[PDB]
């Protein structure tokens, strides 16, 4: 089976330490784009990491010289130690697999939570049931306006995000073809249609930015009525 | 007179993954000509400066050219790690020599986009300075073999750029030459 499944996490205090783990299945870490994503409690997503197979490694500008990704081939298993901890630091933390642009985040690990004691979309949607919503995403010339690396993700409570288009209007393997992604200019947006009840949901644009930055839009919470 | 003309003004260039290597040599060879022979928006030596390059002979000098994006140029620099540097193509730590680039959507880019230029993506190891690799198999990410079929965890190890004229400037393609200065125990050629 398909599997990444994080563990570590718990309480530290400001200056502490913590490492979490990523023990995959299937997927094999050592020849794969590997990532780490966190989420503040109530916000939006963030990308923290990636290790390439060639041993590479990049990180967020805020955790650069603080966190470090590694792996051990032979547990098949991707680490994130994170040193210097500061409050901000407070998130469920999330494996992916992919670099979050080329190639998208396809597979995602549980989550856990770690506690330390831009894309403009709007904050809400709703739309009727059978009926269609758009959300959009708006970026810059220099992200979603100027190449096609947005993807966009749904996300239910308690669970990681599932990538739903990549590539601006791609879908991958199973996501259901009235989940529809397009661009005009700077913005890119999420078209629903056929909404259904399980369509309640947050959704996240993401568009890669340049010199390894790699950023998330802030989220819609989408209601069907 | 040394042929940069046939390696700077190319109608086409090679892919990243494939970069085109000439070998110059039996020739005069003028570096600020050169300099000043366009707008290149990077011109920068390692090691060696222009003006003292035309005070210097060679027993070989090599011209490595090929296209990738506008945000990738500093990946072709000694020290540099990502896609480009990892996977395509890599400058030495002691590199000696100087990295030329320029803007070339106006040649590279179409409207409905350019498929022919490409990179790898997929890799198990990094390259070694100077190593090309362009072999395609199907890249086996997982722990099931693939066996030459594409799918899940079973891909094709080339990515296309694919170049649109109205794409950002860091994603519009751009020219890259490399020149290695080479000497070997033998009759200086390129002076
Ligand atoms: C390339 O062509 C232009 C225009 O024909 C010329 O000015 C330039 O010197 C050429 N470059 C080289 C390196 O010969």
């Amino acid at each position: 089976e398909v599997r990444l499944v994080e563990s570590g996490g718990g309480l530290i205090q400001p200056g502490g330490s913590l490492r979490l783990s990523c023990a995959a299945s299937e997927i094999t870490v050592s020849d794969n784009y590997m990532s780490w994503v966190r989420q503040a409690p109530g916000k939006g997503l963030e990308w923290v990491s990636v290790l390439y197979s060639g041993g590479s490694a990049f990180y967020a500008d805020s955790v650069k010289g603080r966190f470090t990704i590694s792996r051990d081939n032979s547990k098949n298993t991707l680490y994130l130690q994170m040193n210097s901890l500061r409050a901000e630091d407070t998130a469920v933390y999330y494996c992916a697999r992919g670099d979050g642009w080329e190639p998208p985040f396809d597979f995602w690990g549980q989550g856990t939570l770690v506690t330390v004691s831009a894309l403009t979309q709007p904050p809400s949607a709703s739309g009727s049931p059978g009926q269609s919503v758009r959300i959009s995403c708006t970026g810059t010339s220099s992200d979603v306006g100027g190449h096609n690396f947005v993807s966009w993700f749904q996300q239910h409570p308690g669970k990681a995000p599932k990538l739903m288009i990549y590539e601006v209007s791609k879908r991958p393997s199973g996501v259901p073809d009235r989940f529809s992604g397009s661009k005009s200019g700077n913005t890119a947006s999420l078209t629903v249609s056929g909404l259904q009840a399980e369509d309640e949901a947050d959704y996240y644009c993401s568009s890669y930015a340049g010199s390894n930055n790699l950023l998330f839009g802030g989220g819609t919470k989408l209601t069907v009525l | 007179l040394c042929p940069f003309g046939e390696v700077f003004n190319a109608t086409r260039f090679a892919s990243v993954y494939a970069w085109n290597r000439k070998r110059i040599s039996n020739c005069v060879a003028d570096y600020s000509v050169l300099y000043n022979s366009a707008s290149f928006s990077t011109f920068k030596c390692y090691g060696v400066s222009p003006t003292k390059l035309n005070d210097l002979c060679f027993t070989n000098v090599y011209a490595d050219s090929f296209v990738i994006r506008g945000d990738e140029v500093r990946q072709i620099a000694p020290g540099q790690t990502g896609k480009i540097a990892d996977y395509n193509y890599k400058l030495p730590d002691d590199f000696t020599g100087c990295v030329i680039a320029w803007n070339s959507n106006n040649l590279d880019s179409k409207v409905g986009g350019n498929y022919n230029y490409l990179y790898r993506l997929f890799r198990k190891s990094n390259l070694k300075p100077f190593e090309r690799d362009i072999s395609t198999e199907i890249y086996q990410a997982g722990s099931t073999p693939c066996n030459g079929v594409e799918g899940f965890n079973c891909y094709f190890p080339l990515q296309s750029y694919g170049f649109q004229p109205t794409n950002g400037v860091g994603y519009q393609p751009y020219r890259v030459v490399v020149l290695s200065f080479e000497l070997l125990h033998a009759p200086a050629t390129v002076c």
